[PDB]
């Protein structure tokens, strides 16, 4: 068991500091369509 | 009409690729003045003549 | 004469689940023989905190609950193809020229 | 060729047990792939309370016939047979087969031992039959179709009542009849009206289409056609047209008769030429 | 059996030719005689081709010839493959028609697709590499069905009654793509269809039982529907207890009028040579089970 | 691409090529000489001042 450092950012609120992600870079060119994106109805 | 099979067995020089949108949709949307699309492993460029 | 003036080729970003910050949501084991496991559980053994009231109100002996979660259980697959001219002059290596 | 079949659902002791009793049998699933859900395997997903038999019919023709293979866990395994190669397959149909029969698939009409059910969802699978007796299953349920529209007399009761029942060898067992609350479901009653409708304009064309042929050459066989069609009409008589009417009589009679061409035909799926003496199961050369 | 079939090439070809025989790997193309050994100008089509006679002709000749598929191209060899029932493979359509999965496949001769310019390939000499249609099943008894009923139509019409009839009819609409059929000749081989259609229609109409026959009137009288009323529409303009009840004899005739049914669908039907299962998205090549 | 769940299709590979082609425009400006100049660039007379 070990572990490896690296880079992200964080950001602090309410004594939580919290990661933040954008994964963009997973879904670019892909074929499949980004699961953040969606459709939201209303009637 | 393009030698593809030249430019598949030729080296290549490794950029990065930078296409505003999807690149599917720039190539359907006829963005390229030469295309072409193959699906799968196509053998074309393994008979040399 | 006609000038090709380069060739060309994308080196795509390579990504990995475990450096993404989505991992740290997760906790992640390999298990050598998932295909073995029809169905997988882990146990939660919760104690409850309690406040000692007054004699005549009611209450409550609960000290612990045991609770069971089920693995849900969602595979991936994708295919890549070789052609048999590919698979032939990977294989079957000819000593012939250049 | 094998294709993974994954549940969605909590398996037991008992599901697993109830599935392995059926590692031989035949499951159809929609399409080709190399893993699909459990929603897509058997016919439950095809099955809906307006449309019935004749439906499920024309759809299990298309669909890819698979035989069971092993339960490796959550998961099930499904080897999709090729042409000429000789297979173990289990019979789980109302009959017994015998060396050399041809074998054919129908949507069941019974359903216990075999259900696995989870989740709403269970495991229905068709019946594998020889080709006689899918035949006369097939001209006994049109036959009660056809006298849907008279159940008021005592006598088409009884004939109803005759044509349910069949009898096939060592075997006895009553065909459902398509007609429930008085009323036959969509599909049947459109394959019945194809069936008459065909028939009808057959009967008005073909005295036209035979002057026509016989006006080029009038050989022996347009004098019987045109000799039995007289007799015919001397049968019905106890008691000009367009173009495009014509184009649209003959365009309705080819449309109508694409209609049938699931109930007239019947595939040959597998031949029998090994017998466990259980009957349980056989050996068989598939067909495809 | 002669597995795969050497074709030889006596022109000689240039860099033009391999390159575009290389990309026609996997075509479907027809050879008359299933021999080890053949010359190019068997290769194809255009052996037969001929205008002034018919489509029907053409259409003869294919479905009796044999089917293969094209492999690497060497020096002045092409190496025809022929598919084995039951195995799968992946075929080309050089067609402009449309596959969607699970089609089932029959082979035609080629229409008139709209361009009019159809991709002339490997014209050596005056020699032509002319492929056939790998058309799914709709499409193919639609042409055929249509064929027929040109042929039974315009019989002893002139071709004033005949024109717009034969024009509407020649124009088949598939799957937003638009095709012509291009010379409905009235043939020997037609005929011959025609006249087994008059028989097997003649026996529908003997053979078919009361309840056959009287099923659409008592529906009608029964129930109203779009469909209905389509149905007793064709019957127009020509337009009770069952006095026997007997099903023997509805089983008899039912059985004998089910075979007059295949007779007369046969004159439609074509014989299913591929089923795919994988169509790739640009919809220039699928994976097929082979039958015959 | 990105691997599937089960019972979804599937992604194939795809390789797609393009050509890019490059574009002419000449530029053209002329210039002037009269023939004294000409004349008096080459042809001298006695040399005077």
């Amino acid at each position: 068991h070990s572990l490896t450092p690296l880079s992200m950012d964080v950001i602090r609120l309410g004594e939580k500091t919290v990661i933040m992600e954008n994964l963009r870079r997973v879904y670019k060119n892909t074929d499949t369509k980004d699961p953040l994106e969606r459709n939201v109805d209303l009637t | 009409m393009e030698n593809w099979s030249a430019l598949e067995l030729l080296p290549k020089v490794g950029i990065p690729t930078d296409f505003l949108t999807h690149v599917k949709t720039s190539a359907g949307e006829e963005m390229f003045e030469a295309l072409r699309i193959y699906y799968g492993d196509d053998p074309e460029r393994y008979n040399i003549h | 004469f006609e000038a090709i003036f380069g060739t060309f080729c994308n080196r795509l970003e390579w990504v990995y689940f475990l450096t993404s910050g989505l991992a740290a949501a997760a906790h992640a084991i390999k298990f050598h023989d998932l295909n073995k496991l029809t169905t997988g559980k882990m146990l939660f053994h919760v104690q409850v905190p309690r406040v000692a009231s007054g004699a005549g109100l009611p209450t409550s002996r609960q000290t612990t609950i045991m609770v069971t979660k089920y693995s849900e259980k969602s595979p991936i697959t994708i295919p890549f193809e070789l052609s048999a001219a590919c698979l032939t002059y990977l294989r079957e290596t000819f000593e012939g020229t250049i | 060729a094998n294709i993974f079949c994954t549940f969605d659902h909590k398996l037991s002791i008992a599901d697993v047990g109830k599935l392995t009793k059926l590692v031989a049998a035949v499951v159809p699933i929609p399409q080709r792939l190399h893993l699909i859900k459990h929603y897509q395997l058997g016919l439950h997903q095809f099955v809906d309370h307006t449309r019935g038999y004749v439906r499920l019919r024309g759809l299990l023709r298309n669909m890819t016939l698979t035989l069971m293979r092993r339960v490796e866990g959550n998961q099930i395994l499904l080897h999709v047979p090729t042409h000429g190669l000789l297979y173990t397959v289990l019979n789980t149909g109302p009959v017994t087969w015998e060396k050399g029969d041809a074998l054919c698939v129908l949507p069941p009409l019974f359903h216990r031992e075999n259900l696995l059910t989870l989740g709403q969802w269970e495991l229905v699978l068709p019946w594998i039959v020889p080709m006689p007796l899918a035949l006369e299953i097939n001209q006994r349920l049109l036959i009660m179709g056809l006298f849907s529209l008279d159940r008021s007399y005592e006598e088409v009761k009884a004939a109803v009542q005759q044509l349910q029942t069949i009898t096939f060898r060592d075997a006895t067992f009553t065909i459902p009849d398509p007609v429930i609350d008085q009323h036959l479901l969509i599909d049947m009653k459109t394959a019945c009206l194809s069936m008459s409708m065909v028939a009808n304009l057959a009967s008005e064309l073909t005295m036209t289409y035979v002057r026509k042929l016989a006006l080029e050459d009038s050989s022996m066989l347009l004098v019987k056609c045109q000799e039995l069609l007289m007799r015919l009409d001397r049968e019905r008589s106890v008691g000009h047209v367009s173009p495009d009417d014509e184009i649209a009589r003959l365009s309705a009679l080819f449309v109508m008769l694409r209609q049938l061409d699931d109930l007239i035909r019947e595939q040959v799926v597998f031949t029998v030429c090994d017998v466990s003496p259980d009957n349980k199961s056989a050996t068989c050369i598939f067909k495809g």
